[PDB]
């Protein structure tokens, strides 16, 4: 059994700061859980219930680093933290994701790829940030209309950031929708974007999922 | 809209002091603090909540509690005697930037120093330009409060006197300067001119003679 | 890193137009930075003027919005300030600084809710008067025996009758730093300024070492190198 405790599946998989421990087992038969949906930053988790089906029984789990914090992001700023995600008393962010923002006042086109050479199915997770107004949008990413494209041999989708005044949730009126896919052995996944990308930092490899 | 802070506070050497900044805009954005020493441009000592720039001692620390920002200096030292300004951005309108009034930090308990007086007679070049200026320079005295008086021979002189307010030197002592403008005839028609510097009740007097 | 250098007139006639320039070196003007202006009237505190983005967005101090216009020029990597219908209340020391990018809503990380100015210019004094510019008359303050106090001796330069502020003094073109002190300027009855610059020196050197003070009055474009020799 996998012990999550005060955490949930969403918090554990994204690397919610309050779920820093309990990466625990390399295999398990059932998941032990019982928190504002578990997502630090407000948003909509895509196919969350289906993801719980896949992860409820696995045999060869592993958390690895799909895009190192350095080098893998030569341009763009990767230190983004927010009050919503807080470890102890300081601002933080997801352990497995990075908030990409301004670097020297520019947001160059993003294109980075990774080939699953681990002989297992790979679970990659990313996010799409949605600013509340356009001035803040331009303050971070410097593009009025941005795109995020995630493509592999068995997955493809382009994202458009919808910018509108939203009611503050958890002190935040912005949103980050989270999305996940499974990458088959040898398959290649590419992330293309010009803004609003919560870049993947840590991914996962597993079997029976 | 405006940021308000007390104009002056004092702290003993090695002690700790909290300089408080209050304003209805501190809720929207974090507050920064500056240190300005006389005759110098301001220097940023705190970016945001307790984040300091490279080159700022760990003695400087910041905090916030609602619409109240504070700057704390631990182990206060004489190098810290200066003006301090808080600074933030207004959370409404077109978001103007507002400054606090400033706070004069006096560091008490520094060592006391008698004034050192140097009195220059008119230069020979200036005399040949048909003017005469007596330059009395005072340095290395603490506290930085001094009263200067001039004498022609042994009689007081109040006319033609100009004197600057004390200013910190590089070694954290104060210095001032006094001038007495004369005509070359007023200068040659007396036996001696004197600069009398009174500091902490005690007086130091230097004298220059035209005949010398 | 980024460094700012102010350029402007020392003097500006009343009801005229003040114009300054700030040059950026080590960094690009076309960045997500707010290039700001600040001023400090004599004996008063700091007053924010305005800010500009490389794109062209401007935000001015409400009190000065009517008579202020901050510009930017990517050709020379500079930005400028223009204050019109100036009065004595505009006499002040003006600075240029660089402020970070920020966010109005709660959509951004924490790094975009700071406000600060980390890189400053060195400052440019601007006096508003109808008086004309006057350059300084530099006279030496020669060292004497009734002046030397033991091993050390004192010599200096008298900078008399100049307008407007400021005046900067160095010694040996910057090769003499320790034991140097330039005093605040005094404002005589005529409306002209005067200050002194002194330097402490060993008594054995003054016989065999050459001492020169370099006075600079940028408002009049005057540079005076005055040789201070011992009396004889
Ligand atoms: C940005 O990415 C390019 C590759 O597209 C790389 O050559 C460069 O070194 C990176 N960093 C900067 C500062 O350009």
């Amino acid at each position: 059994p996998l012990q999550l405790g005060n955490c949930s599946v969403a918090g554990w998989i994204l690397g919610n700061p309050e779920c820093e421990s309990l990466i625990s087992k390399e295999s398990w038969s059932y998941i032990v859980e019982t928190p504002e949906n578990g997502t630090c930053y407000p948003g909509y988790f895509a196919d969350y219930e289906e993801l719980r089906e896949q992860l409820s029984s696995v045999s060869s789990f592993e958390r690895f680093e799909i895009f190192p914090k350095e080098s893998s992001w030569p341009n763009h700023t990767v230190t983004g933290v927010t009050a919503s995600c807080s470890h102890n008393g300081k601002s933080s962010f997801y352990r497995n994701l990075l908030w990409l923002t301004e670097k020297n006042g520019l947001y160059p086109n993003l294109s980075n790829s990774y080939v699953n050479n681990k002989e297992k199915e790979v679970l990659v997770l990313w996010g799409v940030h949605h600013p509340s107004n356009i001035r803040d949008q331009r303050a971070i990413y410097h593009t009025e209309n941005a795109y995020v494209s995630v493509v592999s041999s068995h997955y493809s989708r382009r994202f458009t950031p919808e910018i509108a005044k939203r009611p503050k949730v958890r002190g935040q009126e912005g949103r980050i929708n989270y999305y996940w896919t499974l990458l088959e052995p040898g398959d290649t996944i590419i992330f293309e974007a010009n803004g609003n990308l919560i870049a993947p930092w840590y991914a996962f490899a597993l079997s029976r999922g | 809209s405006e940021l308000t802070q007390d104009p002056a506070v004092s702290v003993a050497l090695g002690q700790t002091v909290r300089i408080t900044c209050q304003g209805d805009s501190l809720r929207g954005y974090y507050a920064s603090w500056y240190q300005q020493k006389p005759g110098q441009a301001p220097v940023l000592v705190i970016y945001g909540k307790n984040n300091r720039p490279s080159g700022i001692p760990d003695r400087f620390s910041g905090s916030s509690s609602g619409n109240t920002a504070s700057l704390t200096i631990t182990g206060a030292q004489a190098e810290d005697e200066a003006d301090y300004y808080c600074n933030s951005r207004d959370s409404s309108g077109n978001h103007p930037v507002v400054f606090g009034g400033g706070t004069k930090l006096t560091v008490l308990g520094q060592p006391k120093g008698a004034p050192s007086v140097t009195l220059f007679p008119p230069s020979s070049e200036e005399l040949q330009a048909n003017k005469a200026t007596l330059v009395c320079l005072i340095s290395d005295f603490y506290p930085g409060a001094v009263t200067v008086a001039w004498k022609a021979d042994s009689s007081p002189v109040k006319a033609g006197v100009e004197t600057t307010t004390p200013s910190k030197q590089s070694n954290n002592k104060y210095a001032a300067s006094s001038y007495l403008s004369l005509t070359p005839e007023q200068w040659k028609s007396h036996r001696s001119y004197s600069c009398q510097v009174t500091h902490e009740g005690s007086t130091v007097e230097k004298t220059v003679a035209p005949t010398e | 890193q980024v460094q700012l250098q102010e350029s402007g007139p020392g003097l500006v006639k009343p009801s005229g137009t003040l114009s300054l320039t700030c040059a950026v070196s080590g960094g690009s003007i076309s960045s997500s930075n707010w290039w700001s202006w600040v001023r400090q009237p004599p004996g008063k505190g700091l007053e924010w003027i305005g800010e500009i983005y490389h794109g062209g967005s401007t935000n001015y101090n409400p009190s000065l919005k009517s008579r202020v216009t901050i510009s930017v020029d990517k050709s020379k990597n500079q930005f400028s300030l223009k204050l019109s219908s100036v009065t004595a209340a505009d006499t002040a020391v003006y600075y240029c600084a660089r402020a970070p990018p920020y966010c109005t809503s709660a959509s951004c990380p924490d790094d975009y809710y700071y406000y600060y100015m980390d890189v400053w210019g060195k400052g440019t004094t601007v006096t508003v008067s109808g008086a004309s510019t006057k350059g300084p008359s530099v006279f030496p303050l020669a060292p004497s025996s009734k002046s030397t106090s033991g091993g050390t001796a004192a010599l200096g330069c008298l900078v008399k009758d100049y307008f407007p502020e400021p005046v900067t003094v160095s010694w040996n073109s910057g090769a003499l730093t320790s034991g140097v002190h330039t005093f605040p300027a005094v404002l005589q009855s005529s409306g002209l300024y005067s200050l002194s610059s002194v330097v402490t020196v060993p008594s054995s050197s003054l016989g065999t070492q050459t001492y020169i003070c370099n006075v600079n009055h940028k408002p009049s474009n005057t540079k005076v190198d005055k040789r201070v020799e011992p009396k004889s």
